[PDB]
DNA sequence: GCTTGACAAGGCCCGTCCGTTATGGTATAATGGGAGCTGTCACGGATGCA
DNA sequence: TGCATCCGTGAGTCGAGGGACCATAACGGACGGGCCTTGTCAAGC
RNA sequence: UCGA
């Protein structure tokens, strides 16, 4: 009952997100690294790229 | 309300009832259409067909008596056989 | 038709009566509901004034009026001069709306009791202050001019107004009560001039109450851009729903199945006809004030039952269904009739595991396929010349002839069928299959699509859907087939894979049994020599077998590149010994120590990836 | 994606509303050729708050608080141009995806 | 006896419950005082019923009796006594099985658990502040007393409304300043007496009326406070409310039970003040000592109480308008508001549930359900995590295993085996006394009523004991104050009487319960209540021994009572003679319809000339073998994977289970038709129906109704009924077609009762109930025909089968006996189960059951193993492997046991004849056949009925409904590229009166058309928003034209 | 190839007949209503209370 | 101007099953005879 | 209420 109401709220907030154009021409980027949770790693850099 | 199974076959009845009427005479087909209410949405009596034509009574009755007699014979009317409900 | 955008606005009283009054070839219009009577008790015909009237909403039967003498299809588009019912179709009753003319104004419950109470924002009052004027609990000053101590829009109690009545100041002091004073307070507003009055109060001496004047300015600015009036928030004309949206049918036992909208519509007209009766015979003012308070509560319970006051009930002690309680809930018109519908050409059954089959193929029983593909079988029967119509085809289907199942076999070839299991978490819970007629009464599902549907064979039922149009068949095949859904949409990892019973068959096949060798340490000539030795009783499944394999791409657990136990033959030829390989260097030959179970596994990938 | 604009005296934009950050830079760059004013503070909305502050009143009334969305849409006079999903399902047309 | 919460509750109502309600209702007076009416409740008649037990089920009636009381109508001035018996109401009686018959359907009354009346204290922290203590004086019926205590020594009284000071209520009831402080520490009461004033006896009733009812009156303040807690017939503590007041507050007075004593309110304040001084106990709401249960004797006492109050208003409205004398007392009592009060409780209340009659195990379980819902219990939304968990006080009272999974997980419990409810409504458990480390198993138990928590030390029934000497173990695990500990055996006080005392009567039928998981034992107890009665049942070989007690208490087993000699036995009756009018007849029902479409057949067991004993089985039921219960069959099993036919919880059976009538049940369906009264003309049942020839008029006896014993198939005519029509609105196409061949249409319409799709069987009961025959009919009906059709269903592909350990599954393939694997003696294998589901769900007891039943197969001894042992590892492994060695010592059976692999043998393949590489565990499993058959899950629809408003297809198997394409199903197609499939599913398949006609015409003609119209559900929402006062419309944005579009017209 | 007198069949039309139905009246005196809510948890505004 | 209290808003998807009384005048459908209207039959132009 |  908690996961069903969470899935419904995620649909209506992102229902009009359709890929319409091919390119926009931006210059910003997102820096991604290895997801390390302290001592051990969980997601490597090869799995995020 | 009526189911769409009876409204679809009502439209298929028009495709087969007008098939046996096209093989008749053009004067014989005109009598059966305006009498029962085909292609106009309104039922007309026998005297109103006699006033738009130059022929008086007792002719439209014997034309329909001749039109209904030839359709009962088992000749060129084999598709109107299982329509009896 | 085709439209492009939908616009919603506040309905003016001239707009509500536009839907009510309709043009009729006479002197006056007849589209007003004046009586609370619905139908007659003796005959099942409605009355000439009421909520189910035929002179307002249209004829009950097709091409037949209420009084008689017009019951043919010849009269189309005329109005009977004796009764007044237009001779037309019966589908016009669900499109015509009547209206109820009130004798006193009534505030809308969505604008008063709502959040953040837009009626109290425009009046510059409080929530409890407007709620005391409405429902007749306090008086509001409408003209405090030429008075000693009086303010504009000041609440007065019942004991405070009778003291000013003894003092007549000595001028004209006008007060008001009910919605007649709120409508007068909204009609004398200054929406063009109050907008510039609040803008000079924001910049000078803002304080903590700057957001209060900002929120009031947003409501005033909306009434100038939309060209609306502030007095339209009170209701003078009440619209009426068409009668097919409040249906009144009779059950088998003789009782009638009415709706809760008919009981809420009757409470408005019964309290409106009593108010017109009390205002005619010059009733005492304590009875007219109590009658207008119940008229305010009847419309507010009709719009939103239980919003302001107590929830009214009927015969059963449940809550009555108002106009707003059919669209907001989980069982409303949005979440049960618009976003989700019950479809035709559908069915369901339990599922069983079908082995010895393929992907994109499902088992479909014969008595369920003859019902889902029923318009497709009937079309093939007339095309082949067996029958001539639908009545000859439907009698041939329900009879049970063996020629019908030969027609159904030729129809479903190439027709995709979408399979579906509730609940649908991800998008791979609805996949299309090519059905085949199987023996039994359950759906033979493939075991490889079982992690996709999250289906287990302990009571799961799956819904069956059949497309109709030619564009829907090409979308179910090119985009929704089960063979094109190997990878999951969440990650990049596949989900079509051996899961439970085929992993144990492949783990035992490529295992190492150190007791049942039966001929280990034998040299065979290639891959095909070991497959021909497994059909005989030569080698077991886990025997140590040297296989001559000239390829270098040999992967194994704990791989190595070092060479141990280097042995040199004659004429310079050196043997390169490994842990699992045996290469004759100068590469001449190469022997691989393996099991015949790993050769059958490696042969299966060769005949499946190379075609 | 949204921002809370403040100091509005030229464009009909009261301080306290939530508009997209791309729409503020589209009107500020279009007003720089004339010369006017002003500031805006970014806000973080939830998944149920950003769903009700959209440009469509049909998509917000079918989700949650039907009596509150239709009251705001009737007073402000909002208009739905049937853009995006969850409207053509209710209308009965093809989805734009 | 296992049914004592239903039999002893209705017996208390017939002698103590009905007498107490009529004594409190009497006497009544008028407005002037002319006459008085008083009843004599302890002399009622309770006359004979009208119909039989089996007759009331087929006649659609209720097994009820008429209630008559003698009534003396006296007058004050003139001396006259009018004695006359007046009819009171219709009371349905409890049958011999413990059930009621309401409208021909058997119903039970589920026992509802609520909170006990009394005072309960609770430490509450509303915020990060001081410690506040609250109170709640709960009565049986009336208003509540909630005493709270804020900071700085302020104790308040809240009587739903705003709170008020403690001195306002304590002085208005009548008290002095010296009678409060003498029985109170009074230093804490000075902080709440400073900021409260000091009111007198009359300076507190005025201020109490000003805050509760906001002019004050000196007479209005006394009538308001007395009507809440001191007036009769408006406030009741109950017999158990007086018991909980004298225990918690330690009061000296007792036996008040009617009026709230003002000295008890002073004791509740004194206990609340002392909680700040670190003395006193805080009560628990989930403790079973504070939670009561009520049954039919208590729930019926509240329905007559609210039914006699409606009768008091009419009895006072008839003795004032009629100012004349000489009137009969039989006309003063109107039975109509009291008849409708009893009929609402048995037929329209939520707590009166439909009885599950699949097998005798579900009938016994449904009469012992403990549900926390009902009119006065809890709510489905108000249930939290604490109320659904297991309390430590549930040890032996409520079953911790048997509960339904899903929505009602923990709210609907089940009573344990040895549990018993006393007269106060608390569950009790028996215990044996232990004296100096010796279990005194010589006398009766103690039956502790959950008072062993803070006082006694209780050991379970698992400790090794000696033969009357001592206890063997040195460390005995016990439970003391809801915590487990191991103490000395000389320090314990009580011990349990049985190891099955914790589990219920349905969980106790699972052998080796200690080896199975608690999650799969929850499913194994629920699947046992869904097993159908087979044609020839068979007793289990690994039974627990408790099946014989559950068969006799179900009520479907004929037992002897006379200790006589059996004389005559046939298939209908058993005639014996009693000895130390001597010929009694035991009737035997043959193929009676149940509530869940099963059979209730009884078979004779005894023979002529045999001595019987009181308590001996004379005739077993449908799902009952000789003596014990039998819900399934003992057949061979093998834990081996086949070629994908047992992949994910699937079952592979053989063909031997089909032709040997194994898992073959009889299902009796019932059809209904009625010749009602149409206002155009009366309907009658004829044989000459139009448009039906001789293809369906073969089984009618010239009356329109079928005969007995006629084989009906799908599509036949059971009752031929016609209905007159008066339309006369024929289309011009049908008028031309009829004018050619003649055959003018009649005024009747065929409304014959027909057999639904996928239904067949043999007709066994064609009982017709018409008027003028001695039976009552519903209004608007001329002839009521009831048809009972019985069919014999074998086991097929798609049926759901399960065992006693939660290993459910669905059969996917029925193989012949030559394809199944076979044992080395040549015997084939019936079921080839999958061993992969065993170690992932901890189903170890099903391996112990099949390996022990295989030892009992070769020996023929029918072991009875009780759960919850004995020596560790010497009682489960060496019992099975030790008894398998004894079966291998026979000279003909040497292949049964092997030394290398003990619980395995060598199995040969049936197709190729070669042995498998590894040995496979075989055994005799006990599988059941559930009610989830493949015939009840088949549904399909092309085009059927539609809805009334939205014009959408309906939903339901019995009314040709369509499958719902919900919101989660749209999101999958929206995530796909299927835009044309989404538009097709929403327009031409639902809610379009025009688009459905053109789409159906396109498939028959062969040319599909695009562009469907606007759906009907959007146009309904458009008219509903316009009726809310919102001017909503659709426009067009075309060039120099902004016009509104007409979607409707 | 069409036409005319004759013989009933039946739908509206216009009277009365009686069941059905809306409306007004009855004179001792009578003068503030009952039926539940009291075991859900979290968040966001709106009062109101110092 | 910040801290308590109260009210309104949400809380999974499919399927099966069962379920006071009376007097008096106005109003309207039913029945019946008269009047054209309409369908049909046998010869004769 | 009962199935997933
Ligand atoms: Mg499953
Ligand atoms: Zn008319």
């Amino acid at each position: 009952a908690d996961s069903g109401y969470l899935t419904r709220r995620l649909v209506d907030v992102s229902q009009d997100v359709i890929v319409r154009e091919q390119d926009c021409g931006t210059e910003r980027s997102l820096r991604v690294t290895a997801m390390t949770d302290g001592d051990q790693v969980k997601i490597s850099l090869a799995d995020r790229l | 309300g009526e189911t769409p199974e009876d409204e679809v076959s009502k439209n298929l009845l028009r495709e087969d009832l007008e098939n046996v009427l096209d093989t008749l005479s053009p004067r014989e087909r005109d009598v059966l259409r305006l009498r029962y209410g085909l292609d106009d949405g309104r039922m007309k009596t026998l005297e109103e067909i006699g006033q738009i034509f130059n022929v008086t009574r007792e002719r439209i009755r014997q034309i329909e008596a001749k039109a209904l007699r030839k359709l009962r014979h088992p000749n060129r009317n084999s598709i109107l056989k299982e329509y009896i409900r | 038709p085709r439209f492009d955008y939908v616009k919603i606005a506040i309905a003016s009283p001239e707009r509500i009566r536009q839907w009510g009054e309709r043009t009729l070839p006479n002197g006056t219009v007849v589209g007003e509901v004046t009586k609370p009577e619905t139908i007659n008790y003796r005959t099942l015909k409605p009355e000439m004034d009421g909520l189910f009237c035929e002179k307002i909403f249209g004829p009950s039967k097709d091409w037949e009026c209420w009084c008689g003498k017009y019951k043919r299809v010849r009269h189309r588009g005329i109005v009977c001069e004796r009764c007044g019912v237009e001779v037309t179709e019966s589908r016009v009753r669900r499109h015509r709306m009547g209206y109820i003319k009130l004798a006193a104004p009534v505030t809308h419950v969505w604008y008063l009791k709502g959040i953040p109470s837009y009626l109290s924002i425009l009046l510059d009052m409080a929530l409890r202050d407007v709620e005391q004027i409405v429902y007749f609990n306090a008086y509001v000053v409408l003209n405090p001019g030429n008075a000693s101590n009086l303010q504009y829009k000041q609440l007065l109690t019942e004991d405070q107004w009778v003291e000013i009545e003894d003092q007549i100041e000595l001028e004209g002091i006008e007060v008001g009560i009910g919605a007649e004073a709120v409508q007068r307070l909204l009609a004398e507003l200054q929406l063009e001039e109050v907008a510039e009055k609040l803008r000079e109060e924001i910049l000078a001496s803002k304080g903590q109450k700057r957001a209060k004047l900002i929120k009031r300015l947003r409501v005033i600015d909306n009434f100038i851009a939309t060209h609306s009036q502030a007095e339209w928030m009170t209701l003078d004309v009440i619209p009426v729903i068409p009668p097919d949206l409040r249906p009144m049918v009779q059950l088998d036992g003789g009782r009638f199945a009415t709706s809760d909208l008919n009981d809420l519509y009757r409470r408005v007209i019964n309290r409106n006809n009593r108010l017109a009766r009390l205002q005619e015979i010059l009733a005492p003012e304590i009875i007219v004030r109590n009658e207008k308070r119940m008229l305010q509560e009847a419309v507010d319970a009709l719009i939103d039952n239980g919003r302001r006051g107590r929830t009214v009930v009927g015969a059963n002690n449940r809550a009555l269904k108002s106009l707003s309680d059919i669209i907001e809930g989980k069982q409303g018109r949005f979440r049960q009739n618009l976003l989700g519908k019950r479809v035709d050409y559908s069915g369901r059954s339990v599922i069983v595991v079908g082995p010895n089959l393929k992907i994109y193929q499902c088992g479909l029983p014969r008595e369920m396929a003859i019902e889902l593909f029923q318009p497709f079988v009937i079309h093939r029967l007339i095309k082949l010349g067996i029958v001539n119509n639908i009545k000859a085809a439907k009698k041939l289907i329900l009879k049970g002839d063996p020629q019908i199942w030969s027609v159904l076999e030729e129809v479903i070839t190439g027709h995709p069928v979408m399979l579906n299991r509730a609940p649908t978490l991800h998008r791979l819970g609805i996949q299309a299959f090519e059905p085949i007629l199987v023996e039994g009464r359950a759906i033979q599902l493939h075991p490889l699509v079982c992690p996709a549907f999250n289906a287990d064979f302990d009571g799961d039922q799956m819904a069956v859907h059949v497309p109709l149009s030619l564009e829907a068949q090409c979308e179910a095949r090119l985009l929704m087939l089960a063979c094109h859904n190997v990878l999951s949409p969440a990650t990049g990892k596949p989900i079509v894979a051996p899961s439970q019973d085929m992993v144990l068959g492949c783990y035992y096949l490529t295992a190492e049994n150190p007791n049942a060798q039966k001929g280990a340490g034998r040299y065979f000539a290639g891959i095909e020599d070991a497959l021909r030795a497994y059909d005989h009783g030569q080698v077991d499944l886990h025997s140590q077998i040297w296989i001559r394999h000239l390829d270098e791409d040999v992967v194994t657990e704990k791989p190595d590149t070092e060479v141990i136990k280097t042995e040199d033959l004659g004429d310079g030829t050196v043997m390169k010994y490994y842990r699992e390989r045996k290469i004759r260097e100068g590469i001449i030959t190469q022997y691989i120590q393996t099991t015949p179970g790993r050769i059958i596994y490696n042969k299966t990938i060769a005949e499946a990836l190379v075609f | 994606a949204k921002v809370r604009i403040d100091d509005g005296g030229d464009t009909t934009m009261l301080p306290g509303e939530l508009v997209e950050l791309r729409q503020v830079e589209q009107v500020n760059e279009a007003m720089g050729i004339t010369g006017s004013a002003a500031r805006y503070t970014p806000v973080l909305l939830g998944i149920t708050k950003a769903s009700l502050n959209t440009d469509s009143f049909i998509s917000a009334a079918s989700f949650q608080e039907t009596t509150r969305v239709l009251t705001e849409a009737a007073i402000e006079g909002k208009s739905d141009w049937l853009r995006g999903l969850k409207e053509n399902v209710i209308i009965g047309r093809l989805i734009p995806a | 006896d296992l049914i004592e919460i239903q039999h002893a509750s209705f017996h208390w109502f017939l002698e103590e419950g009905l007498i107490e309600e009529l004594n409190s209702f009497s006497p009544i007076s008028d407005y002037t005082g002319k006459l008085e009416l008083h009843f004599l409740g302890k002399d009622y008649k309770l006359k004979q019923p009208k119909y039989d037990v089996d007759e009331s089920k087929r006649r659609d009636a209720s097994y009820s009796v008429q209630m008559y009381v003698p009534t003396r109508l006296i007058n004050k001035e003139t001396g006259e006594i009018k004695e006359q018996e007046v009819f009171i109401g219709d009371l349905p009686l409890m049958t011999e099985r413990g059930t009621f018959i309401i409208n021909g359907a058997e119903r039970v009354i589920v026992n509802q658990i609520v909170r006990s009346p009394g005072v309960y204290y609770k430490k509450e922290l509303d915020k990060n502040g001081r410690r506040t203590y609250s109170a709640s004086l709960i009565p049986n019926r009336g208003a509540w007393l909630k005493f709270e205590t804020d900071k700085n020594g302020l104790v308040y009284v809240r009587i739903k409304t705003r709170k008020l000071s403690a001195q306002v209520l304590l002085k208005a009831i009548g008290l002095s300043d010296n009678e409060i402080l003498d029985s109170l520490h009074p230093e804490f009461y000075q902080k709440t007496l400073d900021k409260e004033g000091n009111p007198t006896e009359e300076e507190a009733l005025v201020e109490l009326y000003k805050k509760l009812r906001p002019p004050p009156t000196v007479s209005g303040g006394q009538q308001l406070l007395e009507s809440r807690f001191f007036d009769p017939k408006r406030y009741d503590l109950g017999r158990v409310g007086r018991y909980k007041l004298n225990k918690k507050l330690r009061l000296n007075e007792a036996d008040t039970t009617r009026v709230l004593t003002p000295q008890d309110i002073l004791a509740a304040i004194n206990y609340l003040i002392n909680l700040e001084f670190d003395v006193g106990t805080t009560d628990d709401i989930d403790h079973l000592g504070n939670r009561r249960v009520r049954s039919v004797g208590e729930l019926l006492q509240n329905q007559i109480r609210v039914g006699l109050n409606r009768l008091e208003r009419i009895i006072r409205e008839r003795m004032t308008v009629s100012e004349s004398d000489a009137l009969t007392p039989a006309s003063l009592v109107n039975p109509k508001p009291l008849v409708a009060a009893i009929k609402e409780f048995f037929g329209s209340s939520q707590l009166s549930q439909f009885m599950d009659q699949t097998n005798p195990l579900a009938e016994l379980t449904h009469k012992r359900r403990i549900s926390a819902l009902g009119p006065g219990g809890l709510t489905r939304e108000r249930a939290g995590f604490a109320v659904r968990d297991i309390h430590p006080s549930h040890h032996g009272r409520i079953c911790p295993v048997e509960t339904p999974e899903g929505p009602n997980a923990g709210l609907i419990g089940s009573l344990a085996t040895c549990a018993r409810v006393n007269d106060y409504g608390f569950i009790e458990t028996p215990y044996f006394r232990v004296e100096s480390g010796r279990v005194r198993k010589d006398l009766d138990p103690v039956y502790l009523t959950a008072d062993e928590e803070d006082d006694m030390r209780v050991a379970p029934g698992d400790i090794p004991t000696d033969e009357e000497g001592n206890i063997i173990g040195e460390s005995v695990p016990i439970r003391y104050r809801q915590e487990f500990s191991t103490t000395s055996p000389e320090q314990v006080d009580y011990v349990a009487v049985s190891p099955v005392q914790i589990i219920s009567v349905a969980t106790s039928m699972i052998p080796f319960l200690e080896h199975d998981d608690a999650n799969r034992a929850l499913m194994g107890s629920n699947m046992q209540r869904q097993a159908v009665p087979l044609l020839r049942p068979e007793r289990p070989l690994v039974g627990t021994g408790l099946e014989a007690q559950a068969a006799r208490d179900s009520g479907m087993v004929i037992v002897s009572r006379t200790h006589g000699i059996v004389t005559y036995v046939d298939a209908t009756e058993i005639r014996v003679q009693p000895h130390s009018g001597e010929e009694i007849v035991y009737p035997i029902q043959k193929y009676q319809r149940s509530n869940q479409d099963t059979c209730l057949n009884q078979r004779p067991l005894v023979y002529a000339g045999e001595d019987v004993v009181p308590g001996q089985v004379l005739a077993d039921g449908s799902a009952t073998e000789g003596g014990e219960l039998a819900l399934g069959q003992n057949i061979l099993v093998a834990y081996m994977p086949w070629e994908g036919y047992n992949y994910e919880d699937a079952i592979l059976i053989s063909e031997r289970l089909v032709y040997d009538d194994v898992y073959t049940s009889i299902h009796i369906e019932k059809f209904e038709i009625e010749a009602r009264q149409t206002k155009l003309g009366p309907e009658e049942i004829t044989r000459e129906i139009p448009n039906v020839g001789e293809d369906a008029l073969r089984n009618l006896d010239e009356h329109g109704i079928i005969r007995i014993g006629a084989w009906v198939e799908s599509g036949d005519i059971l009752v031929g009924k016609v209905t007159p029509k008066g339309e006369a609105d024929q289309p011009p196409e049908e008028k031309l077609l009829r004018a050619i061949f003649g055959e003018k249409a009649r005024d009747v319409r065929d409304n014959s009762l027909r057999v639904p799709n996928g239904e067949k069987g043999r007709v066994v009961d064609v009982r017709v109930f018409t008027r003028e025959k001695g039976d009552e009919l519903p209004p608007g009906a001329n002839m009521v025909v009831r048809i009972y059709v019985a069919q014999k269903r074998k086991i097929q592909v798609g049926d759901k089968m399960a065992g006693r350990h939660g290993n459910k599954g669905i059969i996917s393939r029925i193989l012949p006996i030559e394809d199944m694997p076979y044992l080395p003696d040549g015997r084939p294998i019936d079921i080839a189960l999958n061993p992969l589901g065993v170690p992932s769900r901890m189903n170890v007891g099903q391996v112990f059951e099949c390996l022990l039943g295989w030892a009992g197969e070769n020996l023929g001894v029918r072991f009875k193993i009780t759960p919850f042992d004995m020596y560790g590892e010497e009682a489960s492994r060496d019992t099975v492997h030790g008894l398998l060695e004894e079966a291998s010592q026979r000279p003909n059976k040497d292949w049964v046991f092997n030394e290398n692999h003990p619980g395995k043998i060598q199995v040969f393949d049936g197709r190729t004849g070669e042995p498998f590489d590894r040995p496979i565990t075989v055994g005799q499993a006990y599988m059941l056949k559930l009610v989830h058959l493949v015939d009840d899950k088949i549904h399909a629809r092309s085009t059927g009925p539609y809805s009334l408003v939205t014009q959408q297809p309906l939903g339901g198997k019995a009314q040709q409904g369509g499958q719902r394409f919900g919101e989660m199903e749209v999101w999958a197609l929206e995530a796909y590229g299927a835009a044309y499939i989404l538009q097709e599913l929403l327009t031409v398949k639902s809610d379009d009166m025009q688009g459905r006609n053109e789409a159906l015409n396109a498939i028959v003609k062969g040319k599909s058309i695009p562009r469907p119209g606007t759906p009907e559900s959007f146009k309904v929402l458009m008219r509903e928003l316009q009726s809310l006062g919102l001017d909503i419309a659709a426009h067009k944005v075309q060039l120099s034209e902004d016009g509104e579009s007409a979607d409707a017209e």
